[PDB]
RNA sequence: UCUACGAAGGAACGCCAAAAGCGAAGGCAGCUCUCUGGGUCCCUACCGACGCUGGGGUGCGAAAGCAUGGGGAGCGAACGGGAUUAGAUACCCUGGUAGUCCAUGCCGUAAACGAUGAGUGUUCGCCCUUGGUCUACGCAGAUCAGGGGCUCAGCUAACGCGUGAA
């Protein structure tokens, strides 16, 4: 039965536990998986996950990425004029920058 | 209320760490070759 | 009330859904639709009254039928009753067909009367009363053209182009009972009426 | 990535063969942090049609199963297999509801 | 398709032979695409016309179901 | 016969051979969704499965 | 029509087989027995 | 204008001379009804969910589910005693209809 | 058992018959042009195959085989092959006893399991 | 030629199969695996008006074409002959390179054609049908997303559409 833990880190494809983890870091209440900054962090880690393993020819998926990043620009563009404090928090903790 | 669904998902994911995989009926790899064991099913 | 009991016994309010109107349906029963039998009776009230009034000026009527299941029920009328012409009742037996009701003053002269009938009578029927499904359409069209009112039985099956240019609809809906005595009401009417 | 590896082998020749040949993968998957479950064979099976007319051996071929789960790249290790002698149609597919 | 001629029948043989083969669809293939050549344009167009043939003949049949 | 229902789903996998050899016809052709009584998802799964097995050399080709 | 022409060419298998005419196909009056069909 | 009022306006503005059905036409108007929307309601007898399943077994229950619903206010699964009563009535009725 | 095969290869304007052993050894051949005045404009007919099969029937009768799997391998309506097999039986039999049939019958028209850019259309 | 077995290769993927399906569009299919975009259903939890369109701009964009390096079975511009004709640059036959194919780049166009911009709400039905959901008791009924006909009406110079061309 010692083969429990030899079921980890290698029998793995999705590895979208990271989304859960960071969404947790940024989540206010519990089961609160749908707020703005939360989606921003999820997009962010998705972009950093996907800007690695695409072959400069999977052009459809690249377009997916492009739609991602610009919807993220929209997310932040609204984020900035509602809770500015949280928005400085956002940029500080997430490495994105401001351009009014 | 939806804490209930919280519980439901956590349970369905527990299932005794999935008893099916947690079973004692497993296969050691450093072993006497259950392959070699297979002489009955070798002609199955 | 008791008459509603009788209509309800008359296998009538229920008929399959082939509908353009819904002002009538009490509901449905998956193989039938139930129309509002009180509305049925009220339609009868209005139209039968209208015919019993038109009586008081004695204007020609000229029923129409083509589905010969009612043939006997109707033939008890229109001869010695209403129009009163049994010979015309024979036209009606074998009529509705040709150049009709608007080119009524057609020649039609050529008979060669071998196993044919070829009646062709001619006079403006100041009202029309029909009952069949659809082959008679010429009568409805031409009545609506020349401004002749019409009484007609309409089932759920009626295209708008009839359902809206026929006045006085008797939404009777003949159904599982098929053809049963109805016309005996209009038989009551116009006889022991004209005084 | 719970893969079932079917192995379509050449005829019965070399009994104490293919067992060690798959023992190679047994050590492979012991290593690399893999996991085996059950290695059921099926014995002789008549092939549909005359495969691999090189060396022939296309009627009554052997079949085994390995039923592992492991690292993804394992297919791009298994490409070690194809040119093996007795094996003809190594096929690592997936775990499905069907047994 | 294969058949042993049952004791020199050779006509009931061909009967079951054809019937089985034709029904197998394979006939609808060896009489099918063998011609000079067709591109995608002509291909789609002939598919469209096959559809219309079938819809017309099905109208005729559904009429002839009484 | 009785291999017509959704049971074929459980019993349709290129490892299995009898449930599927029931489908390839006389001359070695898959049979339509009409020739039997079976669904569209089904027929597509059967197509993948018969083509996988056939490529595996597990099923005939003529 | 059909029996006439078929039995005709089959008779003509005479001129196919024997050099031109050996009237061992004098036998061919059955084709006439079916040709006189009306 | 409508077939009933067109004609009245016509004769009143003196277009054509009067028809011989006018005095009676007005005296017997057409049977109008309140203008209602679509949705022919599916109307149901209250005793649906068991006749389907009982005629499966063996008309009279198609209405006797009423004589069962009458006590149905405290009916646990009295379907069994109902089908029993149906057995009783069928037994006696067929004894009679074989004695006839 | 052991038996010959007689193969018939319908084509556009030509067809052939080859009489061989079980393991493909050409013993007696005949081209639909191997007959007097049956090539040229004569090449495109079904009577071509008719005459070919009946002639090869007479020949493979002269040598009395009578146990020979006959195969047809071409692209046609089944009517052409029916007529050609009847012709072969004709030539085989009607210079011999009444019954001189085949031991077998079997069909083989290999389909191109894909495309190879069949040439363009005529105009 | 053919006839059996082989070998070499290339090229496309028979049947399924489909007015089926996926994509923003051009487009996409022998199979298996890794990675990967968008979708719909689903009690529904959050979140909160963040949406729609979009000038100048930004990517994608079949085929042919170009560049450099592969490969070249079959097809096959150019061209050769057989032809065919009053004549033949052609259609017909036989040869046949560039091209088709792969690698990366360049172009940036097609009847890129439902010849129908994008989006939102309201609209008589029936027939289907791809995949979800609920309800099932002889069997479907319901509900969503789509794809496809036929229609009430409405519109249209005319044809016709009616997932609009209301």
């Amino acid at each position: 039965d010692t083969y429990f833990h030899p079921d980890n880190m290698s029998s793995a494809e999705k590895m979208k536990i990271e989304l859960s983890k960071v969404r947790e870091e940024f989540k206010m209440s519990e089961s609160d998986c749908g707020s703005a900054r939360v989606q921003v962090a999820q997009l962010t880690t998705k972009i950093k996950h996907l800007s690695s393993s695409l072959h400069k020819k999977d052009k459809h998926s690249r377009k997916g990425l492009l739609g991602m990043v610009q919807k993220r620009k929209k997310l932040l563009k609204y984020l900035r004029r509602t809770d500015w404090d949280s928005y400085c928090l956002v940029l500080s903790k997430l490495s994105l920058r401001d351009n009014p | 209320e939806m804490w209930k669904m919280m519980g439901q998902k956590r349970e369905e994911k527990i299932k005794e760490r999935e008893k099916l995989l947690r079973e004692q009926s497993s296969l050691w790899i450093e072993q006497k070759e259950l392959e070699r064991k297979i002489t009955e099913a070798l002609v199955d | 009330v008791i008459q509603k009991l009788l209509n309800t016994g008359a296998h009538l309010g229920r008929r399959a859904a082939e509908h353009h109107f819904k002002q009538y349906a009490y509901g449905t029963r998956n193989g039938m639709t139930i129309i509002d039998s009180d509305k049925t009776l009220i339609c009868l009230r209005s139209a039968a009254h209208f015919v019993a009034n038109l009586a008081h000026m004695r204007g020609n009527i000229f029923f129409v039928n083509t589905n010969p299941l009612f043939d006997e029920i109707i033939e008890l009328t229109s001869r010695r009753i209403q129009g009163d012409s049994y010979n015309h009742n024979r036209a009606m037996n074998l009529w509705k067909m040709g150049g009709f009701l608007t080119n009524s003053y057609s020649p039609k002269k050529f008979r060669s009367r071998h196993k044919k009938l070829c009646f062709g009578p001619t006079t403006m029927p100041d009202c029309v009363v029909v009952f069949d499904s659809e082959r008679k359409s010429s009568v409805i069209l031409e009545a609506s053209k020349l401004q002749i009112p019409v009484v007609a039985i309409v089932d759920p099956n009626v295209p708008l182009e009839f359902f809206e240019k026929i006045t006085y609809p008797v939404p009777a809906r003949d159904s599982v009972k098929f053809v049963y005595l109805f016309c005996n009401v209009i038989t009551k009417c116009f006889v022991a009426e004209q005084m | 990535p719970l893969y079932d590896c079917m192995l379509l082998f050449k005829p019965i020749i070399r009994k104490e063969g293919l067992i060690d040949l798959v023992a190679r993968i047994g050590k492979h998957v012991y290593s690399r942090n893999g996991v085996l479950t059950e290695i059921k064979s099926f014995g002789k099976v008549e092939l549909g049609y005359g495969i691999r007319k090189l060396d022939g051996r296309h009627y009554q071929g052997q079949l085994m199963q390995i039923t592992m789960m492991t690292t993804p790249n394992m297919n791009k290790e298994l490409h070690y297999l194809n040119k093996e002698d007795k094996l003809l149609r190594w096929l690592l597919v997936k775990h499905r509801d069907i047994k | 398709i294969r058949v042993k001629v049952f004791s020199n029948d050779l006509d009931k043989a061909l009967t079951i032979l054809q019937k089985k083969m034709q029904s197998s669809g394979m006939e609808r293939l060896i009489k099918g695409t063998q011609t000079h050549h067709i591109k995608n344009s002509e291909k789609k167009v002939l598919a469209r016309k096959n559809l219309e043939r079938r819809i017309k003949s099905i109208d005729f049949a559904r009429k002839l179901q009484s | 016969s009785e291999v017509t229902t959704e049971e074929v789903l459980k019993n349709a996998d290129f490892r299995n051979v009898r449930f599927l050899a029931n489908f390839i016809t006389e001359a070695g052709i898959i049979i339509k969704r009409k020739q039997t009584g079976i669904s569209a998802k089904a027929q597509r799964k059967i197509a993948r499965e018969i083509k996988t097995a056939r490529a595996f050399g597990l099923m005939p080709f003529t | 029509a059909k029996p006439c022409m078929k039995e005709m060419v089959s008779f003509l298998n005479c001129m196919a087989l024997n050099n031109i005419k050996d009237d061992k196909c004098e036998k061919q009056k059955q084709l006439l027995s079916v040709c006189m069909q009306g | 204008g409508d077939l009933l009022s067109k004609t009245r306006r016509l004769v009143g503005g003196l277009a054509t001379r009067e028809p011989v059905w006018l005095k009676a036409m007005e005296a017997s108007p057409p049977p109008v009804f309140p203008r209602s929307n679509g949705k022919i309601q599916k109307i149901v007898l209250p005793e649906d969910p068991y006749v389907r399943k009982f005629a499966n077994k063996h008309r009279v229950y198609g209405c006797r589910v009423l004589e069962l619903k009458e006590h149905g206010i405290s009916e646990g699964d009295a379907m069994s005693v109902a089908n029993m009563e149906y057995l009783s009535e069928r037994k006696e009725m067929k004894k009679a209809y074989k004695r006839l | 058992t052991n038996a010959d095969i007689i193969h018939i290869k319908m084509l556009r304007n030509n067809t052939f018959v080859t009489v061989t052993d079980s393991k493909g050894n050409v013993k007696c051949k005949a081209t639909s042009g191997s007959l007097p005045d049956l090539k040229g404009g004569r090449k495109m007919t079904n009577y071509t195959a008719d005459a070919t099969a009946e002639n090869i029937g007479r020949r493979a009768k002269a040598m009395g085989l009578k146990s020979v799997v006959v195969k047809v391998n071409g692209f046609t309506h089944f009517g052409k092959k029916k007529k050609a097999i009847i012709a072969f039986r004709d030539g085989f039999t009607n210079s011999r006893s009444d019954q001189n049939p085949i031991v077998y019958i079997e069909d083989t028209t290999r389909k191109a399991h894909n495309g190879c850019r069949l040439p363009r259309k005529r105009r």
